[PDB]
């Protein structure tokens, strides 16, 4: 499906079947079809978990700057005091995703393994490619359909790099994402990487 | 205004006399040569399926006219 | 060929004057119905300059100065202005639209 | 060039070849960053 | 395989004999990449994708049938009196070999007693050829009445019209009890705003809106028994598609007047997608009676002039 | 008319006299056989390096014609203290680092393309499709295309292709030639180009490199 460098081939273990098959693995990774099947889970989980990430650490500074809500930066934001401790939800965050990551490792190691609840026996997941879950992970039920995944890995591989865009303009830079936009913005032939190093 | 719109037109109406004679000299393959035949605008009819560039071009700078 | 392939002609050309369409046709009180016309419609031919070439795309010395006035008059068409220092807003607007 | 490409190919050509340039490498880096015992930039 | 024997025999460069799942059947396919679904030994098309843009994907599908019935979709034709006639699918192809690549045409043939029903399907580059011929062997004048009906989906439900049968006279007709039909006759003129008798009324619009189920037969066949000029309606229109910007035409020929039929709102009940048109050319309301051994010839052709 | 014929085998050579390489039949343009040291050998290879040959003098043209014009208008009136080998030390905006980054993103666009083109011919194609009409297959450096033949002299219309490529590669190598004259005699005698040239044409006899 496309390819991303022209002058190269797809390889022959991108048949394009899987959705955002653009052909890159110059790096020969997913060689091994199981490597694949398991890279496409790690991507699928690192790009929405980065597109949540995103959003929790950009969406908020968009808000405070214009002032429609005032909350902290995504690097200053541990050391505020909550209602609980700092490593309490740590143990939270531990004992039910342990749970929720496990049962996904169970789904991606065979998919139609865990689908029903351990309480409630009837309230099954309907059998979706692995991955895609479906069921209550669908509740509006928008249809999952290729050009639909596509959008997700698209907008995920995105979000992924801008995580890694966040972090790299906190490490070097000191100050948020969208100060930094906007300090582009201001000047932008002035205010680059090229400037700060 | 008047130097302005003199610009405009000038860039836009030597558009479309350009893709007119793009028009022309492809309708010349059809009916041979002749004006009465390969400039009459009646028996054009068509030309959006066959040379689509010419057909751009040639809408921008009518809608360049049109306003 | 035509519709029928070896039956009919076996091709028909000087299709005569066919106006009662072989149907044998009777006439009521009219003018004529036939008379010393014999003008048969000799058609022309198939298979020979069959191709008829479509309209194709002029070469690219045709279109590169069009491509360079679409830019222009792309350019132009949005032009705190250059109006006073080189030499109704919505209602006449749409006025002139509509 | 055919059959030069081999010879440069080879192995002590192929090793001096990398060597020098990665001792180049380094040395630049030294030179860039001299008297290195930690890596601060974590 | 019979096919497989139709291909050693009479399948040539254009030809493709296909057989699957017990059928017969052949895709013609002449050079500009245009298709052709002929189900053979039944004399029904079943699709039909002419290049019509100037892609790859030029080709559309032009007839309408469902994706699993091959018997409920697509133009077939038919004879009756007055029952039908050629229910038999006893069709078999009699010769091929017609054109190189530019031009196809697979004509088959039958026998109802009677008549020797050999009947043409051509391939033309812009244009489908249906084309009927029966032929008298015995002592007796039959008053058939022949009839080709093909169902042409459209994209999108509002863009419905056949431009060009202004000023002659129509009559809502049921249509012909074919085996290949989409909807009975009964309920094609039930439930529209033309009354189910014969009645008569002069069309005075260029082209007709095929919203309603108001379904009806063109054309002057009682002025046809003056056999004055009586008014022979025109044997061509523009049907239009307008959901994408193409269209197409039938030409009938020895045929006298023309079908169409208009599905309204109840194409729901059998398909949910491409609403179609019933349109075709028959010899319905004066039947053709040939000989005591003659033959008669009727043809019909749908053409694009998209290409 | 549009076949990039050779060169005959009888053809002016480089070393009137002397015997072509074998490597050299006259397939490229500016074929003389030159080749004392035979770098060409591989084909592969000298497929690569007459591409490298046409891309250094088509950027060589553009640079000799960016040095010394802008210069003739310096001497005309038109910009302001001129000197080639000074325009990258002095101001602009953008830092001249900003300006190599923003170069290194579009140049690789470009250049990644023409790669991909080399890599494989029909990879990157431009000038887009028409109904009824074949675009030719262009050869690797000669795309042709709406962009780079749009008065559509290269498939031979003023002059056939070969004598055409043959006056691209020639005058290219005079322009690779006298950008190495810049990049030597600018260091040399710490000055202009067109100075050079004035000042040797004052006296051809003494002004000469071995004064400096
Ligand atoms: C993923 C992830 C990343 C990239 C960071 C990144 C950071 N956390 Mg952090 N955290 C992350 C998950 C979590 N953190 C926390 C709770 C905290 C706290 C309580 C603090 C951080 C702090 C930090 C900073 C450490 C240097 C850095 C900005 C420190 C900080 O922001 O200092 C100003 C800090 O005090 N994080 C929890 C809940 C247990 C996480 C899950
Ligand atoms: C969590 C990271 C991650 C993972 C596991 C994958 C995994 C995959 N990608 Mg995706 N991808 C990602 C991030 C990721 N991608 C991002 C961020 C981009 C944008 C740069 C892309 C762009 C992309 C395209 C355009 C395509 C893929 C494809 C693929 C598949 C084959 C390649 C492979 O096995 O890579 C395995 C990758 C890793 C193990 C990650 C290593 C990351 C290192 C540690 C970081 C290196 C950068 C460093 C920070 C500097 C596979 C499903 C192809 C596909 O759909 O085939 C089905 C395809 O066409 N990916
Ligand atoms: C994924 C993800 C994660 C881990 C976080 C994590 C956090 N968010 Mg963010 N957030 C996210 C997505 C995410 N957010 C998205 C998608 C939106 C939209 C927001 C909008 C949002 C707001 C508006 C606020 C947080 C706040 C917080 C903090 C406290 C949340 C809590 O339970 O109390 C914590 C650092 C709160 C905070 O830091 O201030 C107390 C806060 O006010 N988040
Ligand atoms: C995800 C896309 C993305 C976007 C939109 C931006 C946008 C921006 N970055 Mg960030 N950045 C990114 C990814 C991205 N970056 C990544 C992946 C890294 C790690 C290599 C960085 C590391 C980084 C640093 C260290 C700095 C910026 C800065 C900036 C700003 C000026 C541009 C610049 O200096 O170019 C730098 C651009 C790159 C190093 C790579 C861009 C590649 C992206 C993915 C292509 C998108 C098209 C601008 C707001 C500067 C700032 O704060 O102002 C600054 O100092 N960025
Ligand atoms: C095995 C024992 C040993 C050890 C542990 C060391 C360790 C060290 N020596 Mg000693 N040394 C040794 C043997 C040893 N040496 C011997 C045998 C000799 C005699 C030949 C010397 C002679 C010697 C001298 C004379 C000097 C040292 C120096 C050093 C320091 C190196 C600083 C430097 O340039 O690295 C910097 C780091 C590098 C060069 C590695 C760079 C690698 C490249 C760039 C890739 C890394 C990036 C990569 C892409 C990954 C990025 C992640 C992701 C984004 C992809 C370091 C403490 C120097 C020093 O500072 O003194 C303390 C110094 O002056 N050593
Ligand atoms: C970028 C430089 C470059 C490259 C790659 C080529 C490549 C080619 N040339 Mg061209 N040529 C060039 C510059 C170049 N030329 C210039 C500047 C001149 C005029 C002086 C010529 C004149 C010329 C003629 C007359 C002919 C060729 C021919 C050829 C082909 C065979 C030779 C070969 O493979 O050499 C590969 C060359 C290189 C890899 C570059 C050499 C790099 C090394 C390191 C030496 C550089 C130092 C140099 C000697 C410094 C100059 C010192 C100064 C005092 C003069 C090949 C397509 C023959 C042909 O068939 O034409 C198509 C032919 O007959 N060339
Ligand atoms: C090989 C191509 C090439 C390259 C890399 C450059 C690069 C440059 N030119 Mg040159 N130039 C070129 C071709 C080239 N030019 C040609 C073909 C013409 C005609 C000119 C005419 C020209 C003028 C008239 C000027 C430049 C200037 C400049 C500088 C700023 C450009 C920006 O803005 C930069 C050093 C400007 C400058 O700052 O020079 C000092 C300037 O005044 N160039
Ligand atoms: C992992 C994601 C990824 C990566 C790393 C690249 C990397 C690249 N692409 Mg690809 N590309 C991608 C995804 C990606 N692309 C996708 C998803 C598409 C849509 C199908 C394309 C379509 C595309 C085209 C059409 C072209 C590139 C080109 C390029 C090159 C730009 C040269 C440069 O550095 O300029 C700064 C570079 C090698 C260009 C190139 O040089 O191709 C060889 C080019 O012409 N890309
Ligand atoms: C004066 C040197 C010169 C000459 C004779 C040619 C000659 C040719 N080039 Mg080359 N070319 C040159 C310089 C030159 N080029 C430079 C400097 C560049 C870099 C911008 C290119 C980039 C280039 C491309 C990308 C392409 C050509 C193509 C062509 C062919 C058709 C155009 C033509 O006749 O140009 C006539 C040139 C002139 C009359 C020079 C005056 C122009 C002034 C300065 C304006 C022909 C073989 C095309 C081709 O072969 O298509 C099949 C093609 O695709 N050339
Ligand atoms: C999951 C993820 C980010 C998740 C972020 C989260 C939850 C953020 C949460 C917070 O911010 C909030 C909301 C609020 C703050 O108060 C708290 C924190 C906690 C800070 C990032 C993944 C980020 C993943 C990244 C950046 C991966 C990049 C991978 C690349 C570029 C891979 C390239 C290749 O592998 C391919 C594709 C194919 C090979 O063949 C070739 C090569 C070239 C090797």
């Amino acid at each position: 499906k496309g390819e991303w460098l022209p002058g190269l081939a797809s390889p022959d273990y991108l048949t394009g079947s899987l959705a955002g098959d653009n052909g890159f693995d110059p790096l020969g990774l997913a060689e091994d079809p199981e490597n694949l099947k398991w890279f496409v889970q790690a991507e699928l989980v690192n790009g929405r978990w980065a597109m949540l990430g995103v959003a929790g650490m950009l969406l908020p500074e968009v808000f405070t700057k214009i002032g429609i809500i005032n909350v902290p930066e995504w690097y200053d934001a541990g050391k505020e005091q909550y209602f609980a401790s700092s490593s309490t939800l740590f143990v939270i965050e531990f004992i039910l995703f342990h749970y929720v990551e496990i049962r996904r490792w169970q789904d991606i190691k065979n998919p139609g393994s865990v689908n029903q609840d351990p309480i409630f026996k009837q309230y099954s997941l309907p059998k979706g490619e692995v991955g895609y879950p479906g069921g209550i992970f669908n509740p509006l039920n928008f249809a999952p359909t290729q050009e639909a995944k596509e959008k997700e890995l698209a907008n995920g591989r995105l979000a992924m790099l801008a995580f890694l865009g966040f972090v790299v303009q906190h490490n070097v830079t000191g100050k948020g994402p969208f100060e930094n936009l906007l300090q582009h913005l201001s000047d932008p032939w002035h205010n680059t990487i090229v400037q700060t190093f | 205004s008047a130097l302005f719109h003199l610009i405009t037109h000038a860039y836009s109406k030597a558009l479309l006399f350009l893709g007119s004679g793009s028009i022309i000299h492809s309708m010349e393959a059809i009916v041979g040569y002749s004006p009465d035949k390969s400039q009459n605008m009646i028996l054009m009819g068509g030309l959006t399926k066959h040379v689509p560039i010419t057909k751009t071009a040639f809408l921008i700078g009518t809608l360049s006219l049109c306003g | 060929l035509s519709l029928w392939g070896k039956e009919e002609e076996k091709k028909l050309t000087m299709n005569n004057t066919k106006r009662a369409s072989f149907f044998c046709n009777k006439t009521y009180k009219i003018s004529n119905n036939v008379r010393n016309q014999i003008f048969i419609t000799v058609e022309n031919f198939g298979l020979n300059t069959r191709t008829f070439y479509y309209p194709h795309e002029s070469d690219n010395t045709i279109l590169f100065p069009m491509l360079i006035l679409v830019l222009f008059t792309l350019f132009i068409g949005a032009i705190n202005q250059e109006g006073i220092d080189f030499d109704e807003f919505l209602r006449n607007a749409t006025f002139s639209v509509s | 060039m055919r059959d030069l490409k081999t010879y440069l190919s080879v192995a002590p050509v192929l090793s001096t070849l990398w060597f020098g340039s990665l001792a180049g490498l380094l040395i630049e880096i030294n030179r860039l960053f001299p008297d290195a015992l930690t890596f601060p930039f974590f | 395989i019979n096919t497989e024997k139709l291909e050693d025999k009479f399948g040539r460069k254009g030809i493709k004999f296909s057989e699957s799942n017990n059928i017969p059947m052949v895709e013609l396919k002449v050079r500009n990449g245009s298709s052709l679904k002929l189900s053979l030994s039944d004399a029904h098309v079943l699709s039909y994708k002419p290049k019509v843009y100037w892609k790859d994907e030029g080709f559309e599908e032009v007839l309408y049938t469902v994706d699993g019935d091959e018997s409920r979709g697509g133009v077939g034709v038919v004879i009756v009196n007055g029952s039908s006639v050629i229910s038999g699918c006893d069709w078999s192809v009699k010769d091929t070999d017609s054109d190189a690549i530019d031009a196809l045409q697979i004509e088959l043939s039958c026998t109802a007693g009677v008549l020797d029903i050999t009947y043409i399907v051509s391939l033309y580059p812009v244009s489908m050829a249906t084309a009927l011929v029966v032929k008298n062997n015995g002592r007796k004048p039959v008053t058939l009445k022949p009839g080709i009906m093909s169902y042409l989906r459209f994209k999108k439900r509002s863009g419905a019209g056949i431009q060009g049968l202004k000023g002659c006279s129509y009559c809502p007709n049921p249509p012909l009890s074919s085996p290949f039909e989409l909807l009975s006759p009964s309920e094609a003129m039930k439930a529209e705003e033309g009354e189910k008798p014969g009645i008569w009324a002069v069309e005075d619009s260029v082209i007709t809106l095929l919203e309603k189920k108001m379904s009806r037969i063109y054309g002057a066949p009682p002025a046809e028994r003056l056999k004055a000029v009586y008014n022979t309606p025109p044997s061509k229109f523009e049907t239009i598609d307008q959901g994408r910007g193409l269209f197409f035409r039938m030409i009938r020929i020895g045929f006298e007047e023309m079908y169409v039929g208009s599905p309204g709102s109840m194409w729901d009940k059998y398909g949910k997608q491409h609403y179609f048109v019933c349109t075709g050319p028959t010899s319905m309301l004066v039947p053709v009676d040939v000989a005591s051994g003659e033959t008669w010839r009727g043809a019909m052709v749908i053409e694009h002039d998209n290409l | 008319s549009s076949v990039c014929e050779p060169l005959p085998p009888d053809r002016p050579l480089w070393f009137p006299g002397s015997s072509p390489p074998e490597w050299l039949d006259g397939s490229l343009p500016g074929d003389f056989g030159f080749d004392p040291l035979g770098l060409g050998s591989d084909p592969d290879t000298l497929k690569w390096f007459a591409q490298a040959e046409l891309i250094h003098s088509r950027w060589a043209m553009l640079a000799v014609t960016g040095i010394i014009i802008p210069e003739c208008l310096e001497r005309l009136g038109f910009i302001e203290n001129f000197s080639w080998y000074d325009a990258g030390s002095r101001e602009y905006f953008a830092d001249s680092t900003t300006l190599f980054v923003a170069q290194m993103v579009l140049m690789g666009w470009a250049e990644g393309r023409r790669w991909a083109d080399l890599i494989k011919p029909g990879s990157v194609d431009i000038e887009p499709k028409y109904p009824h009409k074949v675009n030719p297959k262009p050869d690797v450096g000669y795309p042709g295309g709406l962009w780079f033949d749009f008065m559509m002299w290269g498939r031979g219309s003023p002059e056939p292709v070969m004598v055409l490529r043959t006056k691209e590669i020639k005058n290219g190598r005079l322009a690779m030639l006298a950008f190495l004259g810049f990049c030597f005699q600018a260091t040399y005698t710490s000055q202009d180009p067109i100075e050079n040239l004035m000042a040797h044409l004052a006296d051809p006899g003494h002004c000469n490199v071995f004064s400096a």
